[PDB]
DNA sequence: TCGGATGTATATATCTGACACGTGCCTGGAGACTAGGGAGTAATCCCCTTGGCGGTTAAAACGCGGGGGACAGCGCGTACGTGCGTTTAAGCGGTGCTAGAGCTGTCTACGACCAATTGAGCGGCCTCGGCACCGGGATTCTCGA
DNA sequence: CGAGAATCCCGGTGCCGAGGCCGCTCAATTGGTCGTAGACAGCTCTAGCACCGCTTAAACGCACGTACGCGCTGTCCCCCGCGTTTTAACCGCCAAGGGGATTACTCCCTAGTCTCCAGGCACGTGTCAGATATATACATCCGA
């Protein structure tokens, strides 16, 4: 009984990519890099709901578990720890 | 009536989060992320709550990850601000662009 | 949007003309529509893209996306291989339909 | 690239554009001479300039080369002749017909793109001048053009 | 003495459909025995994993549907799914 | 050629719809199989299934009014071939806004 | 009214533009459609130009007429 | 018997339906192999070289040749985005490089 | 019988021989597993978690603390350049990033 | 029935309590000690497994995990696991 | 009055050479050198089929031609032309080798 | 034992290697890197390769070893088996 | 703004060796059959996912000011490119030796498979101590002067 | 060289998650048999190594000059820091029901076996695609 999520990537707020960018260490950053972290947000978090999505259809659930993450994580070569596996 | 230099408190938050591991990102407006992007590939889907934390911390550790590397760009181009020049050589060496 | 306004939610079905009428087809009409925008001849074995829907012919798109750039030759869209296209049978049949042989 | 330029030639003949004309020198099929009328809103009124258009003989696939036999001082426009545009350089599609590059041309004489010259030193005096370049392209193609 | 196989006498078959005209150097087959070695593996890896995964022994055409979807990036995954079924749709009536 | 006359009966099933069986008015045609109708009949058909109604070919795989794209060149064949449609489908759109401003 | 609108290489456009409308109000409505800014835009009848104070009533521009689009790119 | 026929026959194809059933099943990948399987694999890399003969058969008519070379599938490969993800950690060997020079190093104007 | 020892005590273990012999059985690795083999696993699989919890419970020392947080887990592996090799493609949940700011950054003299 | 589910839990305090026998571990970080012993049985598995079959051998043997340890753990992590595994072999050919 | 390119236009003409060719670059008798001095440190006496040693050049050339189009990059981007070693170390950090 | 055969990856060939990658100007501090580069990349191959023919009792080293030792570093070679 | 010099594409003839086709043989795939268990299906339990309120207050958003840093321009100088002439050694091709790869055959020790047994390890339950949080005061950079 | 946020350090309260205990089933161990994988030994012969001579392609060294890297300067835009106001995350609570686990039963599908024969592999052979050499004509760079 959807309708539409309609935007919801103006909730990766600028403070909140300031605290990743300080984590990496960083001094100053200029203002239309807000704009582009968001669609590399975009990129990561696509290709990994594809896969995990894909290992739900099959197992022909309809919750993605958190073991679908992590196998979706590790067939991109980027594995978790902590979560199962 | 009282003001610091501009980069003094750059230097604060750096080291305020390279020593927490706490999600620096927010939790609520990024399952809303995990289920538009989820939307075009089944209809309701539902989620477990360890599988949108578990894309929290795989999201926000290779954004980290990124900024560690559009660093390295900026301050071989001779500076001190990222550019989105940096973030376009960072993932074209990597093999992502 | 897809948002269907009061008037297409309250239209009819435009019937068939099943009466034998004859349709005299001019070649001055029928330019923009019928012709590979590439070759600049009539279009055979044509491939639509799917992003864009321009029809052209099958061996003027993959020469066109292999000694070129990868757009659409008539939008500047993005293009990536010939299976970014699809080739309409119920195309085909309107030139050999009109235009015989 | 033979049989495409046949009805390019039925393309120019039934409809030929406006302040345009083109056509084969002879028995080549890939070198050819074009003609352009002067636009009323450009000074550049008493037109007609010569043209030569080159076949790369992967024509439609590769780009024709365009150059200019007579001079005009304009600052997208080399001495030698080569037109600066971005359509038969890099922008380039197949779909792109001559009578289609032609009012591209003959467009630039209206009004050019001064971001990108070729003698850089003619661009810089449009820039901040207005008034001595109208006087100057009516002097220097009422001599070498009429 | 000791034959062996590869897929080199396949090749052949789909270029005279492809290209009835062309051939192929040896140094060519060569690399074309190792694109389809190498995806062999690639599919036939990850359709065990989907067996683990869901507590199977069966390598069936389901999962080699999803390592197909999973491996293949846009559009070569939807003309090789679309392409696989109607392989084993037109087996499975010629039986 | 030169004038190719033809005969509408000849004619029909290219500019036929299935969902309502009458001439193609704002034609859109699905990416994947290139199977075009009215916009009024895809919009409400793909509100139910997710799948062509000629060959049952999945349009998406959640939302199928994402792969659907207007094909203005089939529209523009629809209005020539046929005597007089743009008249008779403006002439029934604006006797419709006649009783409903 | 429907005007069409031909590109170099062959896009079409139906645009809902009056002839009371100035010519500048037609670069600006491109620009909703198809992202195009009206700073590269060039407009063409027959050899003549548009100029940006003029309208579309000055040209005679009647029913189902053609546009032509050139695009200025300000740098190459 | 009944004249045998093939597998590969039964499904329409040309990649052999008995070799991928037998790589299979020696190679350890599960301990039961389903029938409509290999059907699947054989169809999937038919396809697959299908896609990329096409596309380096194209590049060697382009250099006036009746032979595919590695140099053409290189040629085939590169120039795709979607052969490119598959291959993008793959070299071929005697394949070369595409011609790529940047603006930045083309003489000025 | 003869009371049932284990294996990994004949083989002073403590990581479990009996599960790794099975593991590698139910798994599809090969058709056979050697005896040896389960008893070769269980002491690289010992010595690389000893190798781990050497350096993180140093490193909850540090901190005072007498329990082993994930923090203390990625101050172990990133500190180490030959478990940053084989870790290196990991992400260690809530575990964090290594203190590094770079002299460029930091303000002049 | 909530079906067992196995993990190396009790394997890690049993080590801890070797290493460091005053400390102990959080929950959250037992899960991530329990992904690297998972993780890395499929690495050294994996790599044995290949080696059967470029060798053509149905058997994982005790060499076979040798040379795993030694592709996979790089420069000292490699030398002191194949002389800690060897150690724990070669307890079998006295102890049987 | 002898003839005399520019310098920048026998490089640029060098670079449409080779990147239309697609040889090997090294000459192959000093490349076995190489390879039978690396492997005296893991064995001695070993010997190498000779596709084995054509193999590795054919895999050292594609690593090498793959740093210099990301030094490249790295050098354009600090706004140069010449390619130096800060640029080698900068594609190879990114990559994750250094 | 052989002795100083790095050098024999001579200046003009590091030049043909750089104008494929696409390089107009070399600093003349580069040859020396990209031969400590060529020593780490081959130092890896090589270990790897050897272990290979050490687990199979042989004791030439084959195209194979190489291809497997390329394959395990995620740079498949295509043409030389496999 | 141009003609000489160099490099490029283009055409033609000759020649060789690698591709493509053919043949003979054998071993791997197909046909036919049987048996057993993996998976599909139905029913049922109960966990945990969604959904909705309401109060609180951390965190976002907005706006303003000013200083630091990006960026363009400029001049100097040295290091890299181009090129010629001389030196080195790669490449070829040829001959000769033998280590070692690859195969065959015989035979035994090793691992699967089985049945019975029993104790290790899982899940549930309980509790106390490590660690988070609060709060007061030491105290350590930061910055104006 | 003092003022003022900010960072650490310390002593105290309080709770919840780690650590231990226990009942108990299921998974590992013992003991035994059996067929085959692999170890071993002998032998064939491919191919890897070593040496030689000659041709000449390519590396090396040197000189000269241009143009690019780099340091310096100045101007201005645009980030940072901060204070104020506004949004909605977060928390706790409650309630309903979809769907994930789990069981039990049954039957279709896959392994296994035996036999039969044809597809694919090795080996051989002849012709043509491609490589090389020559001789053009034309394109492109650059000092005057
Ligand atoms: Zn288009
Ligand atoms: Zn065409
Ligand atoms: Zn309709
Ligand atoms: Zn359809």
């Amino acid at each position: 009984h959807r309708k539409v999520l309609r935007d919801n990537i103006q909730g990766i707020t600028k403070p909140a990519i300031r605290r990743l960018a300080r984590r990496g260490g960083v001094k100053r950053i200029s203002g239309l890099i807000y704009e582009e972290t968001r669609g590399v947000l975009k990129v990561f978090l696509e290709n990994v709901i594809r896969d995990a999505v894909t290992y739900t259809e099959h197992a022909k659930r309809k919750t993605v578990t958190a073991m679908d993450v992590v196998y979706a994580l590790k067939r991109q070569g980027r594995t978790l720890y902590g979560f199962g596996g | 009536p009282h003001r610091y230099r501009p980069g003094t408190v750059a230097l604060r938050e750096i080291r305020r989060y390279q020593k927490s591991t706490e999600l620096l990102i927010r939790k609520l407006p990024f399952q809303r992320l995990v289920r538009e992007i989820a939307q075009d590939f089944k209809t309701d889907l539902r989620f477990q709550s360890s599988a949108v934390m578990a894309l929290q911390e795989a999201c926000e550790a290779y954004l980290v990850g990124l900024f560690e590397d559009t660093n390295l760009c900026a301050i071989h181009a001779k500076r001190v601000t990222i550019m989105p020049k940096d973030i376009q050589l960072a993932r074209r060496i990597r093999g992502e662009r | 949007t897809w948002e269907l306004s009061l008037y297409e939610l309250q239209r009819t079905p435009q019937e068939a003309i099943t009466d034998g009428l004859e349709i005299v087809v001019s070649p001055r009409s029928l330019h923009s529509e019928l012709m590979c925008p590439i070759c600049l001849d009539m279009l055979k074995n044509t491939m639509t893209t799917k992003e864009c829907l321009h029809r052209f012919c099958a061996d003027c798109l993959i020469t066109a996306l292999r000694s070129g750039n990868k757009e659409c030759p008539t939008c500047r869209k993005k293009l990536v291989s010939k299976r970014s296209l699809r080739p309409d049978p119920n195309f085909d049949a309107l030139i050999s339909k009109i235009y015989p042989s | 690239a033979l049989k495409r330029i046949h009805k390019e030639l039925n393309d120019l003949a039934r409809d030929p554009p406006a302040q345009s004309s083109a056509g084969p020198v002879g028995d080549d099929m890939f070198h050819w001479q074009a003609t352009i009328m002067g636009p009323n809103d450009s000074p550049y009124q008493g037109g007609v300039f010569f043209l030569t258009i080159h076949f790369p003989t992967d024509y439609p696939f590769k780009p024709p080369k365009v150059a200019f036999t007579t001079r005009i001082y304009h600052p997208n426009i080399n001495s030698n002749g080569s037109i600066c545009l971005d359509i038969l350089r890099s922008q380039w599609s197949p779909a792109l017909t001559i009578s289609k590059v032609l009012l591209s041309i003959s467009s630039l004489l209206s009004d050019p793109n001064p971001d990108d010259p070729l003698v850089p030193e003619i661009a810089r005096i449009y820039k901040t001048d207005r008034e001595k370049y109208n006087r100057i392209a009516r002097e220097w193609t009422q001599k070498y053009a009429m | 003495r000791s034959r062996k196989e590869s897929y080199s006498v396949y090749v052949y078959k789909v270029l005279k459909q492809v290209h009835p005209d062309t051939g192929i150097s040896s140094k060519a087959m060569g690399i074309m025995n190792s694109f389809v070695n190498d995806i062999f593996e690639r599919i036939a890896g990850e359709a065990s994993r989907l067996a683990h995964y869901n507590k199977r022994s069966t390598i069936t055409s389901r999962e080699i549907q999803t390592a197909v979807r999973l491996l293949l990036p846009g559009e070569l995954a939807k003309h090789a799914v679309s392409e696989g079924t109607k392989a084993v749709t037109k087996y499975t009536s010629a039986k | 050629h030169r004038t190719t006359r033809i005969k509408i009966t000849e004619l029909n099933p290219h500019l036929m719809c299935v969902l309502c069986g009458g001439y193609f008015i704002d034609a859109t045609t699905i990416i994947e199989c290139l199977h075009s109708f009215c916009k009024t009949c895809i919009v409400r058909y793909l509100e139910t299934s997710k799948y062509c109604p000629i060959c049952d070919v999945q349009v998406h795989k959640t939302r199928p009014l994402l792969n659907i794209r207007s094909d203005k060149t089939l529209q523009d064949i629809v209005y020539k071939l046929v005597p007089g449609l743009f008249k008779n489908e403006m002439k029934r759109r604006r006797d419709f806004y006649a009783a409903h401003p | 009214m429907q005007i069409f609108v031909k590109t170099l290489t062959g896009k079409t456009i139906t645009l809902e533009v009056e002839p009371s409308d100035t010519i500048e109000n037609v670069k600006a409505k491109i620009q909703d459609k198809e992202g195009i800014p009206p700073d590269q835009q060039r407009l063409i009848f027959a050899g003549k130009q548009l100029e940006d104070g003029r309208t579309l009533s000055d040209y005679n521009i009647q029913k189902e007429s053609t546009l032509h689009l050139v695009l200025r790119l300000r740098g190459g | 018997r009944a004249k045998a026929k093939t597998r590969s026959s039964r499904a329409g194809l040309q990649f052999p339906v008995g070799r991928v059933h037998r790589l299979l099943r020696k190679g350890n990948y599960s301990e039961r192999v389903g029938a409509g399987a290999p059907v699947y694999l054989a169809a999937v890399l038919e396809y697959l070289t299908a896609e990329i003969l096409e596309l380096a058969g194209n590049a060697a008519r382009d250099n006036k040749k009746t032979r595919i070379i590695p140099r053409h599938l290189q040629l085939a490969i590169r120039n795709d985005e979607e052969l490119n993800k598959l291959l993008g950690r793959v070299t071929i060997a005697q394949g070369g490089v595409l011609p790529n020079i940047q603006a930045v190093l083309l003489p000025k104007k």
